[PDB]
RNA sequence: UAAGGUGAUAUGAACCGUUAUAACCGGCGAUUUCCGAAUGGGGAAACCCAGUGUGUUUCGACACACUAUCAUUAACUGAAUCCAUAGGUUAAUGAGGCGAACCGGGGGAACUGAAACAUCUAAGUACCCCGAGGAAAAGAAAUCAACCGAGAUUCCCCCAGUAGCGGCGAGCGAACGGGGAGCAGCCCAGAGCCUGAAUCAGUGUGUGUGUUAGUGGAAGCGUCUGGAAAGGCGCGCGAUACAGGGUGACAGCCCCGUACACAAAAAUGCACAUGCUGUGAGCUCGAUGAGUAGGGCGGGACACGUGGUAUCCUGUCUGAAUAUGGGGGGACCAUCCUCCAAGGCUAAAUACUCCUGACUGACCGAUAGUGAACCAGUACCGUGAGGGAAAGGCGAAAAGAAC
RNA sequence: AGGACCGAACCGACUAAUGUUGAAAAAUUAGCGGAUGACUUGUGGCUGGGGGUGAAAGGCCAAUCAAACCGGGAGAUAGCU
RNA sequence: GCUCGCCGGAAGACCAAGGGUUCCUGUCCAACGUUAAUCGGGGCAGGGUGAGUCGACCCCUAAGGCGAGGCCGAAAGGCG
RNA sequence: UACGGUGCUGAAGCAACAAAUGCCCUGCUUCCAGGAAAAGCCUCUAAGCAUCAGGUAACAUCAAAUCGUACCCCAAACCG
């Protein structure tokens, strides 16, 4: 499967929230982020051929996430782009964990 | 192998190397999971060779 | 009467429009004036 | 750039340290060149709380610029800007006006 | 525009009445239309008449062509 | 070349690397997160969706490829109309996009020095609009004169502030005459003989030598005073190097400038020597595109602002003759002169210093100078259209509260 | 039925009263109507200079416009201490 | 705890003027609260607001933008 | 017990009475200033297919096309 695709700029790490405890319970409702180009077309197609597992559903998410770093009131806000994934009911870390 | 040292090879990575050697950036590069005492920053101290094939690809095929 | 600042977005296409000050040229010197030549920056683009 | 091949002894001459000698240095883009450290009394810095907190009062950085007495060798600090001929193929390393080079 | 054989005039000058007053004289505005043209149509062919004033050594070309050619 | 470096102004930390790609300079080339100037169509700048293809895939789809308005020539196509023409489907190619300002087109003011303001000056400047290149506008004589003559144009001192016009008002403001700068002639309307012979637009080559790396590049010690003696003396030596300012000061003496010897990949300056694609050369014989001008009345810029009237213009209209002359002789016409047939082409002199490069400063040394030292056209007012600041500057070593 | 008589915030504008040394170029407290329309009421594109819609006003129109918030004419005229 | 208040056409609700991420806590005093100052969106260390169906692409327009060819046009620009 | 909660388990479980700001009512009435167009809803053919193709149905699936979603209101990060 296509390998010429945007997948290979569109990741960033997992995102490691305590939803991966209270949400995930009878499947896996686990935390991602992803970047500038992050439609949900690119992030669909990404993690059964970049990480080897396969997902249900995804949703994505707009966060605008306001910084300062300057000590006079500015700096920036990045593309910061969380996503939520499924890494279905039972295979969960079962090999290594991304936390 | 700061790309240089392999241009001698029948074809480039995007073959599937591409992939192999981006993996680490979504899977490794999180808190301390690629190192604590001997890694930190990888991608252009050392890893900045697979950058340099995105010219080189578009100079190859009209040579 | 009900006096005055405020920001918006749609009230900008017949007197405040970034492509309206290239368009006219009018706007057109200022707008060199103010940064390419001025030595500056607007961004405020949103 | 500046084909003398830092190896080298020196002093300092051009301030009140006058006569303090040394070699190598450490030597970096803009560096102030601090001989071999030859620094007195100046304290460190206590940021950290734990158990480690820098004792040091002396051989951090202190100043003398580029070079005022060129390789000293016996005495004397000149010329310096002079630059010889082949030696190495790519580059030249040098000596002083008297003594070919090293 | 409607001499074209001669291309274009409207000039902005004046009509004297007491001292050099401003009262535009020269702004023309009249228009006439059709005559049977070099080859069948009693064509749209527009004049003052002007173009049909100079008309009496063409064949139909040497002037009238200026704006039909090029 | 010569060794270190990760453009930074928290440097914490990785990680290249002193063998000749670690960065980084430089010739040329290659790079697309979407807008895009942007262009299938849409526009509330950062687009949101049409069209049709391509290598290939875990056969979900994919990263990607290309289109428009014009000016101009091929091909196919095609009306109310035998025919004509118009209008589409392509094929090709370049410009439409962007400059402060010059320059060509014209516009373009109001009041205001005139002691009144409906002439003028104001003012061809505010701007706004349109062109197309670095130089232009020009320019090859219905030019100027007295019979002496001059030669595209006019420039430069003049003559002159002369002639010369006026609410007789304030402004505007020539040319000839002399000295000079200058100091040369063709081509069609076209056939022939001649025939890569003269030029240049290009596009590769060698030198003659540029552009910049690489190559370089000067003198001294002691002593009394001494945080740095780089002052003072001594002259122990110095000079086409004694800019200016840096190094903690005042340093011929260390400098960094100069003065001088050596030298590049690879496009490529310009001059030539050439080479491949394209041009026109030589010498006869032919050749002659009037709606052009005239007036009679308007609008006119002209040295002449209404007036008797002056062109070369311009607009409704009218309307000849080929140099066996008359268009005009800065009133009108003699005597008689000069341009010349109304198509196109010319070496020199003028301006724009974008910015960056060489040298002078009874010029700016932050009450300023290009809005400009900044990183200040940036923020303190703006329904805003944007007017733009109060503002030079610790100082061996951030040597920046050890203790 | 009626621009009814008498009804809520969606209306303006009578004199005061604590509005003038402002909460304020305008709004106020026990009060008080026009009661469904000669009503006012809101996103935005047509009125872009000597304006342009008229319950017809010299009031408007940025809040004080008989032409201002423009700075380019222009550091104008100047009988002006 | 103990006795009562203000908004009573509630500063109850979700979100449209884009100004935008400065809500919860973990912790804080200038760069501020004309009092204390523990609180004030002050302000800082974390993170964040999960939309195939919400509404706007769409097919769609009354008013109104632009618009082939054009009636015209000083250069501008006007109306369709 | 991390003093938030979550860990284990669990009653009862019927009818009357009275009114909407809302549901039915693009019902149905009453009065006239006279309440705007392409569509879904429902079907007629034109061509041209025409032993071909189309659409409607049981059930099997995949695509579900860049935002925004945070604080905030008959109204202190709008404006004043």
């Amino acid at each position: 499967m296509i390998r010429e695709e945007r997948l290979l700029k569109v990741l960033r790490a997992p995102h490691v929230s305590e939803k991966a405890s209270t949400a995930m319970e009878k499947s896996n409702t686990i935390v991602l982020k992803v970047a500038k180009d992050a439609t949900k077309a690119e992030i669909k197609a990404a993690v059964q051929k970049l990480f080897e597992v396969e997902v249900e559903v995804v949703n994505t998410l707009v966060v605008k996430g306001k910084v300062k770093r300057h000590g006079q009131r500015i700096g920036r806000r990045s593309d910061w782009k969380k996503a939520y994934v499924t890494l279905k009911e039972g295979q969960n870390l079962d090999f290594v964990g991304g936390a | 192998m700061k790309a240089k040292e392999l241009r001698e090879k029948s074809v480039e990575e995007l073959n599937t190397e591409l992939l192999n050697l981006l993996r680490e950036q979504f899977n490794l590069r999180m808190q301390a999971a690629s190192g604590q005492l001997q890694q930190s920053h990888l991608l252009k101290q050392v890893r900045r060779d697979v950058a340099r094939v995105k010219t080189l690809l578009n100079e190859k095929a009209g040579a | 009467m009900k006096r005055t600042f405020q920001p918006s977005v749609l009230k900008r296409n017949r007197s405040h429009g970034f492509r309206a000050r290239m368009a006219t040229k009018n706007g057109r010197q200022v707008l060199a004036r103010r940064r390419a030549k001025g030595r500056a920056r607007l961004t405020v683009s949103k | 750039a500046a084909k003398i091949r830092r190896d080298d002894e020196v002093i300092v001459l051009t301030g009140k340290d006058k006569g303090k000698r040394g070699k190598v240095k450490n030597v970096l883009s803009s560096g102030k060149v601090i001989v071999e450290g030859i620094n007195l009394v100046k304290k460190h810095q206590k940021p950290v709380p734990a158990l480690n907190q820098p004792g040091g009062i002396v051989e951090k950085e202190a100043a003398i610029q580029v070079s005022n007495v060129a390789i000293f060798n016996a005495a004397t600090g000149k010329a310096d800007r002079v630059g010889f001929r082949f030696e190495d193929g790519k580059k030249v390393r040098f000596f002083k006006s008297n003594s070919e080079t090293i | 525009m409607k001499k074209d054989i001669h291309p274009k005039y409207e000039e902005i000058t004046a009509s004297c009445s007491c001292g050099n007053v401003m009262k535009i004289r020269s702004t023309v505005g009249h228009d006439l239309n059709l005559d049977v043209c070099s080859k069948c149509h009693p064509f749209f062919t527009g004049k003052q008449r002007d173009v049909a004033t100079g008309g009496r050594v063409d064949r139909f070309n040497k002037r009238f062509n200026i704006p039909g050619s090029k």
